[PDB]
């Protein structure tokens, strides 16, 4: 039982820390978009209709 | 708990249960124990006024009026023993009481922190596997031929020889585990 | 912040204080303390992120829809039209769902500010929240699972059928 | 013992579901404040309610 | 009686291989096997599965929603307007039947 | 779709063409980082379902059960791979391609766009199911199970094609969108109302409705718990997602239509939670607890409404990884002592401390504590129930009651009192197991953290 | 808890002194091995208060069918000592 | 006086007039009896105690008693007059009786709902 | 009910429906003279509903 | 790199050239589905200077 | 909650004494041998009875 938990523990922190640190270092040093109205003859990118740094670059790259 | 019990009791046998019932209510009665001193002797002199009763069949007929007598004046929450069925403890550390066969399943990180107990452990192992087949042999040896069979164990009759059926009596575990 | 008009909240009535007992308050100096311990701190990582935020300012923006034709304006069997008029439907019944919650949120906001005046100070907060309930109603409900700009618009013509009948008989 | 506690504790909370369903149905909330405009309402059946999760 | 085997008689696992994972009699097989649910069960699909979930935008048109009806809530209220009326459909663009 | 089909078609090559001894490591791994892919279709930023081609699309009822389909194949891998460590390579290997096929059968039955599509998948998954439970079943009943669990199924489902070929016929197409959008008014006759039973019936033998459930009890007892698993997590949800695609078509006889139904499952989700309470197999409990908690699923369906659709969608989630764990807690003692008989092995928690706890947490999953997906799922439903009757929540209300009675009663009796001591082949949890049960729970719980993911269609 | 483990000496002391309180023993005739009915002459009714004593004394039941075997003081010492897991 | 036994509060032995019967067809009886039980309590314990033992011990008594519950019971069954009355009745008499329950109800909502005496105030979600 | 009436009425009696309708029809003596006479009715038949519904 | 380690490790890459192979597809079943791109009511606008297809 | 949860603590100082004993009837003469759990005890009676200006 005991080696189970341990184990389970390491593989969640294994990635699961990092990517605690990056989400924690994006929202310190990038933040979030502000809302800001659409200037006159601007055809915004899909991408532009959302806040988040992460969520942006995925839609960006992916979608 | 230790020794079976007979095909059926004998007649002395119920009266001596009625009689230690009947006392053991008596004191939940009386809680104070002048009081129960008291009674307790008034009881006593009530089982002796026919400890002679030779009729046999009155005999049983004192015993039957006793037990409809006692069911009536039965006190309905008696004391227990803590421990005792229906005691507020009884079988309170069974949680506790684990097997030894358990330990065959330790990892060997795990015996390596119990290096003598575990020396000791298999001796205990090879003195029983050595006693098995003499222990099995006895008890066939000893099977009486009509059929009437109880539940009491024979003892170790030669040297060296170990009583049949030792190993789940004297390896259980402690009453108080941990 | 937010929208004031959207979410409107009363100005603030706080009194003196007028303390009259030599007592000191221990409320009092317990926020000082934690004012300085706790609160100072606290802003200064705060002002630190806001600066790193301004360094890096990206932006976004709101998405506008232009309207389509509703289902009205489409022929039936015209899939290519009923799906625009659908599709619009389906995002205006999910704002309307917002506005509900809007005015259900004014609602709680002030029973909980006026405590025991709320049976007299949230008339206005009550009303508009019964007559925004009344309007959602006639719109929405007993459409079912599967509710539609179809089944809305049969809802409603069912209704203005029944109004037109009591008015001809007035 | 443990399994009694869970029964009858179990045979009150059909009470509260009771309270919960009709509050969410009646009143569009669980939460108290908009629950508080129920004030002039028949509360009989929620009331019922809540009084069997309490019994 | 017909040509038939024993039943095969019970076995304790961990008595050949006390480091036994559940995953195979061979150790170094067993090792990897346990390796791999680990590192691709937990370290990258329910980390990095539940990261990407987390940072869908707008999920299902949410976001967009709330803002719009703040921004519909906010004309509405100005210009004097009804926050919401009963027909979602405006009557000049209905024939109902004559009768 | 076809990112995730072609890589999922890509396992049969893979376990064909692995080495003996890299065969599980190698398909449990690629299965899980499949599962990964499935989650893109959570990526779902407006209101507009995603149609993929004309073939295959997703939305919020079929995006949920895709990514649970998905993640069910590791899960049953790791499950199966101790009880198959007998069988000789080719045997696995086997084994294996069963386990893909009904992955592979059921994401493209939840993503069909056409409903004569869904019939040809959704039927075909009866071959390795039934290849599952027959030719790894244990017991000489698993024949009969399987004779059950086919021909239950294609009694009803012969009607559901001839109503099929009958639509068609009659509107031209039976893609599920122009269904939709062109759907109009049935008239209430004879000949329709024979139509809506029989676009009904398989759906509801399926699930299953009580009184025709008698199959989903024996195939669950005889087969392997592979075959367990996705039978209760995935299988029984194909006839609850038939239901909702197919009533849209079917308005308004649904509303007189659906009362016998409503009926069998609120009477019987009582009869069938009761049986729980005395049923000697653990299997068999489980599955009868199964069969009371489609029964709420069926009720909520017919009715037809916002929450009611909701609270069955979040259920059909729920209940999927509750009741697979389940079945694999129960097996974990099976494959020590070999009886599915409840009352035989007795105080387990003194033994196995950690699985016990894995076993609370299914149980506490199963009697829905709050604010598990299993207690919104049942909260929705009961609120819809009792706004079409308020006096539903009697037998509502006495269902919570026996739910919570007999999932209790199964802690109580198998992981406490007195350690059953002669068995002595009690050997301590595997890692992969207690891995197993792990696998089951996170989702469980991360699910309840964000429960948006599964509301389905209407919210 | 704070109760001291008992002890095959600590237990033979207290089933003596159980007995030296009894008026119809004799404590100088008393010993571990004597026979309570044919050394020293009671009858079966006593040999229940006996039992019934030791009970008392010791805070816990002893049951009626091995109570019933329980003939000599080293007996009923060695009941106690067995049920409480005492070996020293 | 007297105590009158119940199914759920049955008679002690002490009362019972078969336990002081001392009839040696009686005590022939207890003693047979005894004599099972110590012949299966002697083959348990050498299966107990058998240090060779690797595996739990089979309990042929409680596979019978879950194959009496289960797989015996269909072919035991017999349609009879009791049976077939029981079966329709328990089977279907629910269903009936919660129809009218659900329909009577369900009709007399519709009613109000027509004409307009059903307060729907602020019931938005269903 | 799960065990017995359920299993009578529904599984139980479609299989003995069944085994009963195939004793029936596939308890053939093999003799080509009853088949034939067989034939004869089936020739018969066809005869007699082509005249009925002659128009 | 070894026939004896090539022979074991070459079948790492069916499953990823399914993915690959998967995507692909799905781009070919987007080029079918353009008849309407820049077209519908709700999203048609005029092209942007150096723009050839508001989506591909 | 004061006056019980001390009731209940003072009992369990006294079960706990007594090597497990619940029964009253094998207690007595508490008020001597245990003299702070004996005045808190009472201290707790006095104030669940109504004793003036206690809890
Ligand atoms: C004098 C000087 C000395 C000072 C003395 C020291 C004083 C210390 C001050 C203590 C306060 C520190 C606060 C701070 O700096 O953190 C801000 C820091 C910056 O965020 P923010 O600008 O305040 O607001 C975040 C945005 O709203 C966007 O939020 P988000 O959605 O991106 O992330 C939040 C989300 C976490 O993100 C997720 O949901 C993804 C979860 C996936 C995890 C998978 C791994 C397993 O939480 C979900 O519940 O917060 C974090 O990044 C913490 C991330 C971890 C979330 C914990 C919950
Ligand atoms: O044509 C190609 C595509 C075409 O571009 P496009 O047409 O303009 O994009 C719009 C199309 O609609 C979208 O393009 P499409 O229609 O052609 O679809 C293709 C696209 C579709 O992309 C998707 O959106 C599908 C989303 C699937 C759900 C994924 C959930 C989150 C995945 C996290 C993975 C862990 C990351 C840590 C590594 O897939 C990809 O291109 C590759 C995406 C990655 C999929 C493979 C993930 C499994 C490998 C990672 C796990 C291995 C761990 C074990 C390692 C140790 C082994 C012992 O171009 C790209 O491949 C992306 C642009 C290049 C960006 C490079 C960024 C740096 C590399 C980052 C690598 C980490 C990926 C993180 C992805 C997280 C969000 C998805
Ligand atoms: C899990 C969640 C993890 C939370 C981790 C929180 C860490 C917060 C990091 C911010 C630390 C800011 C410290 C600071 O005030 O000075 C930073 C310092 C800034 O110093 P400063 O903050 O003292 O500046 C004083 C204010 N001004 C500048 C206006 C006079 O950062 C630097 O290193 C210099 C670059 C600027
Ligand atoms: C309790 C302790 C919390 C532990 C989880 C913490 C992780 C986390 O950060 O999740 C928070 C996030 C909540 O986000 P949100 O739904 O938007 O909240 C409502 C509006 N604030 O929640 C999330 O977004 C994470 C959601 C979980 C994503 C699942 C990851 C992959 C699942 C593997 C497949 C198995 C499930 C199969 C069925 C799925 C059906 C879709
Ligand atoms: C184009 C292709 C691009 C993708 C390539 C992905 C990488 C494939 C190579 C990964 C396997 C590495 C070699 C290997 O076989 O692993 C060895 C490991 C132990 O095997 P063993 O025989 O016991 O040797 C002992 C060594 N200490 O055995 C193992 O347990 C390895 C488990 C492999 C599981 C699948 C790996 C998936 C990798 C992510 C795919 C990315 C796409
Ligand atoms: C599921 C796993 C997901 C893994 C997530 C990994 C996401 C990584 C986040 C990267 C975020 C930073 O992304 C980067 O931010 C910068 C901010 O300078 C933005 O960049 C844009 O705005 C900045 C504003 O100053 C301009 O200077 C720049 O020229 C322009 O391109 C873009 O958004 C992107 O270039
Ligand atoms: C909740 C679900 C409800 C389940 C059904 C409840 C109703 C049950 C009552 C059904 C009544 C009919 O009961 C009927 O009884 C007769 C009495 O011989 C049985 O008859 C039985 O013996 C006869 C000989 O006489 C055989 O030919 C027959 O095949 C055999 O079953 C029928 O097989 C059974 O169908
Ligand atoms: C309306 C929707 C629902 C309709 C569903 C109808 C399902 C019909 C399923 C038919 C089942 C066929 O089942 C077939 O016959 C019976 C079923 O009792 C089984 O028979 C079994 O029980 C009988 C006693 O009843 C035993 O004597 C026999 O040895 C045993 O095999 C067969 O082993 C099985 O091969
Ligand atoms: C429109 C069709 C819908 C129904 C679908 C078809 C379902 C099958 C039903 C007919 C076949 C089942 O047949 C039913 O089960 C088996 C045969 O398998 C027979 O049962 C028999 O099985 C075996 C083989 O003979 C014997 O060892 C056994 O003792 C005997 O009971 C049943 O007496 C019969 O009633």
């Amino acid at each position: 039982d005991a080696r189970f938990l341990r184990l389970m523990k390491f593989y969640l922190m294994l990635t699961g820390i990092p990517v605690i640190i990056g989400i924690t270092l994006v929202n310190i040093f990038i933040g979030e978009a502000e809302l800001a109205e659409i200037p006159e003859g601007y055809i915004p990118e899909h991408w532009e209709y959302y806040k988040h740094p992460i969520s942006r670059w995925i839609a960006r790259n992916f979608y | 708990a230790f020794c079976a019990p007979p095909a059926y009791l004998t007649h002395q046998q119920k009266v001596l249960r009625l009689y230690k019932r009947a006392l053991r209510h008596l004191e939940s009665w009386c809680i104070h124990r002048d009081k129960y001193r008291y009674f307790a002797c008034l009881m006593r002199a009530r089982f002796e006024e026919h400890k002679n009763e030779k009729d046999m069949m009155r005999a049983t007929q004192l015993l039957r009026e006793a037990e409809e007598e006692f069911w009536q004046n039965q006190h309905p929450q008696p004391y227990i023993f803590p421990d005792s069925p229906g005691g507020t403890s009884f079988e309170r550390y069974e949680c506790y009481k684990v097997p030894e066969w358990c330990l065959d399943y330790w990892h060997p990180s795990e015996k390596a922190m119990y290096p003598d107990y575990f020396s000791k452990r298999e001796q205990w192992k090879k003195l029983r596997m050595e006693s098995w087949d003499r222990e099995v042999k006895q008890l066939q040896e000893e099977t009486s031929p009509d059929g009437i069979m109880t539940e009491a164990l024979p003892p170790a009759r030669r040297e060296g020889d170990l009583p049949p059926l030792w190993w789940h009596i004297v390896t259980r575990p402690r009453e108080r585990p941990t | 912040s937010w929208d004031k008009d959207v979410y409107p909240e009363p100005p603030s009535r706080t009194p003196a204080p007028s303390p009259q007992t030599s007592l000191p308050n221990p409320i009092t100096y317990l926020t000082k303390a934690y004012d300085l311990v706790v609160d100072w701190p606290v802003t200064l990582v705060r002002e630190f992120i806001e600066r790193q935020h301004a360094k890096n300012r990206t932006y976004y923006y709101h998405r506008q829809y232009r309207r389509v034709p509703d289902i009205t304006e489409c022929k039936e069997g015209d899939v290519l039209c009923i799906y625009e008029a659908e599709m619009q439907w389906r995002r205006d019944f999910k704002v309307d769902q917002e506005i509900m919650n809007i005015i259900q949120e004014r609602l709680k906001a002030c029973q909980q500010r006026e405590g025991e005046n709320y049976q007299q100070n949230c008339a206005k907060e009550l009303e508009q929240f019964t007559k925004v309930t009344k309007a959602y109603q006639d719109r929405y409900l007993d459409l079912g699972a599967y509710y539609s700009a179809r089944k809305c618009l049969a809802k409603q013509k069912q209704r203005m059928l029944e109004e037109r009948k009591a008015a001809r008989q007035e | 013992a443990a399994l009694q506690a869970i029964l009858y504790n179990r045979i009150g909370d059909i009470g509260f579901i009771l309270a919960m369903v009709w509050f969410s149905l009646n009143m569009n909330s669980w939460e108290l404040q908009q629950i508080m405009f129920s004030n002039n309402n028949d509360n009989l059946i929620p009331l019922m309610g809540l009084l069997i999760a309490a019994t | 009686q017909w040509q038939e085997d024993p039943e095969p008689e019970d076995e304790n696992v961990y008595a050949k291989n006390p480091d036994f994972h559940g995953y195979d009699s061979d150790p170094v097989v067993d090792v990897w096997n346990m390796r791999a649910v680990f590192f691709f069960g937990f370290s990258i699909v329910l980390v990095f599965g539940t990261t990407f979930v987390a940072y869908v935008p707008d999920y299902r048109m949410q976001e967009w929603a709330r803002r719009e009806a703040e921004r519909l809530v906010k004309y509405r209220e100005v210009n004097g307007l009804p926050i919401m009326e009963s027909n979602y459909f405006d009557p000049s663009k209905i024939q109902l039947p004559e009768d | 779709m076809l990112k995730i089909i072609l890589p999922s078609l890509m396992l049969l090559p893979l376990t064909w063409l692995s080495s003996p001894k890299k065969t599980w490591t190698n398909v449990t791994s690629y299965s899980f980082l499949i599962s990964l892919t499935s989650l893109t279709l959570l990526w779902q930023t407006d209101e507009n379902y995603k149609n993929f081609s004309n073939m295959f699309s997703s939305d919020p009822l079929s995006t949920p059960l895709i990514i649970l389909t998905a993640w069910l194949l590791p899960l049953m891998l790791m499950a199966s791979q101790n009880h198959l460590k007998k069988d000789n390579n080719v045997l696995q290997k086997l084994y294996i391609s069963m386990l893909i096929s009904l992955q592979i059968l059921l994401i493209m039955t939840f993503s069909a766009t056409e409903l004569i599509m869904f019939y040809i998948l959704f039927e075909a998954t009866l071959i390795p199911t039934l290849i599952i439970i027959t030719r790894w079943g244990n017991q000489t009943e698993r024949l009969n199970a399987g004779i059950y669990f086919l021909f239950y199924t294609l009694i009803g489902s012969i009607p559901l094609l001839i109503a099929l070929i009958l639509i068609q016929n009659h509107v031209g197409t039976l893609n599920l969108m122009i269904l939709s959008f062109t759907t109009h008014t049935l008239d209430a006759s004879w000949s329709n109302n024979l139509l809506w039973l029989a676009c009904m019936m398989a759906f509801l033998i399926k699930m299953p409705l009580y009184g025709v459930h008698l199959w989903l009890p024996k195939a669950h007892v005889e087969a392997p718990i592979a075959g367990s698993m996705i039978l209760a997590a995935i299988l029984l949800k194909l006839g609850s997602y038939g239901m909702i695609r197919i009533s849209i078509i079917l308005d308004p006889l649904t509303k007189y239509m659906a009362y016998p139904f409503i009926l069998l499952s609120l009477w019987g989700m009582i009869m069938t939670s009761s049986i729980c309470l005395r049923q000697t197999d653990l299997k068999s409990l489980i599955a009868y607890s199964s069969v009371s908690h489609m029964a709420l699923v069926i009720a909520s369906i017919m009715i037809q409404t916002p929450w009611s659709f909701m609270g069955a969608t979040m259920l059909m989630i729920a209940h999927g990884l509750t009741s697979s764990l389940l079945f694999c807690l129960a097996n974990s003692n099976y494959e020590r002592i070999h009886s599915r008989t409840m009352i035989m092995a007795r105080g387990l928690q003194m033994v196995f401390p950690l699985m016990a706890t894995w076993w609370l947490m299914a149980s506490l999953a199963n009697l829905a504590l709050p604010p598990s997906i299993n207690l919104m799922g049942e909260l929705f439903i009961t609120m819809s129930l009792f706004s079409w009757s308020n006096f539903t929540i009697i037998l509502m209300g006495i269902n919570i009651i026996i739910t919570g009675m007999y999932s209790m009663y199964m802690i109580i009796t198998t992981q406490r009192g007195k350690l059953t001591n002669h068995m002595i082949n009690l050997q301590p949890s595997h890692t992969r197991e207690l891995t197993l049960m792990a696998l089951h729970m996170i989702p469980l719980i991360l699910l309840t953290t964000s429960p948006k993911l599964i509301t389905g269609l209407t919210m | 808890s704070d109760a001291p483990p008992l002890t095959l000496d600590g237990i033979k002391d207290r089933v003596l002194y159980v007995l030296k309180l009894y008026d119809k023993i004799d404590p100088e005739k008393l010993s571990v091995n004597s026979h309570f009915m044919k050394d020293l002459g009671l009858d079966s009714l006593d040999q229940v208060e006996i039992i019934m004593a030791m009970e008392d004394e010791f805070g816990f039941e002893i049951p009626d069918i091995d109570a019933e075997k329980l003939m000599c003081p080293q007996e009923i010492v060695d009941y106690i000592a067995d049920k409480k897991d005492v070996y020293e | 006086s007297k105590y009158k036994p119940a199914p759920l509060a049955t008679l002690p032995s002490t009362l019972d007039p078969a336990e002081y019967d001392v009839s040696p067809e009686t005590r022939r009886a207890q003693v047979e009896r005894l004599s099972i039980r110590a012949r299966l309590k002697r083959e348990y314990l050498l299966q107990y105690n058998d240090p060779k033992r690797v595996s739990h011990i089979e309990d042929p008594a409680l596979i019978r008693w879950t194959y009496a519950r289960s797989a015996n019971i269909y072919p035991n069954f017999r349609p009879t007059p009791k049976n077939s009355l029981l079966g329709a009745v328990a089977g279907f008499g629910p269903l009936i009786f919660w129809y009218y329950v659900f329909k009577t109800d369900r009709d007399r909502k519709e009613r109000l709902i027509q004409e307009g005496k059903l307060d729907r105030k602020f019931n938005i979600s269903y | 009910l799960d065990l017995i009436w359920l299993e009578k009425t529904i599984p139980k009696s479609t299989s003995t429906l069944h085994t009963n309708m195939t004793t029936l029809t596939t308890n053939q003596k093999g003799l080509i003279k009853l088949y034939f006479m067989s034939f004869l009715i089936n020739i018969i038949l066809i005869i007699i509903l082509y005249s009925i519904n002659l128009e | 790199t070894l026939f004896q380690l090539l022979r074991e490790h070459w079948v790492h890459i069916l499953v990823p050239a399914g993915f690959v192979f998967g995507c692909y597809l799905d781009r070919k079943d987007d080029e079918k589905l353009t008849a309407f791109r820049n077209k519908s009511m709700l999203f048609q606008r005029e092209l942007r200077p150096n723009e050839e297809v508001t989506w591909k | 909650a004061f006056f019980k949860a001390m009731l209940f603590m003072c009992s369990g100082s006294i079960i706990h004494s007594l090597a497990d004993e619940q029964d009253i009837r094998k207690m007595g003469n508490i008020t001597k041998i245990m003299p702070f759990t004996s005045s808190c005890l009472v201290i707790g009676s006095l104030a669940l009875t109504g004793m003036p200006f206690l809890t």
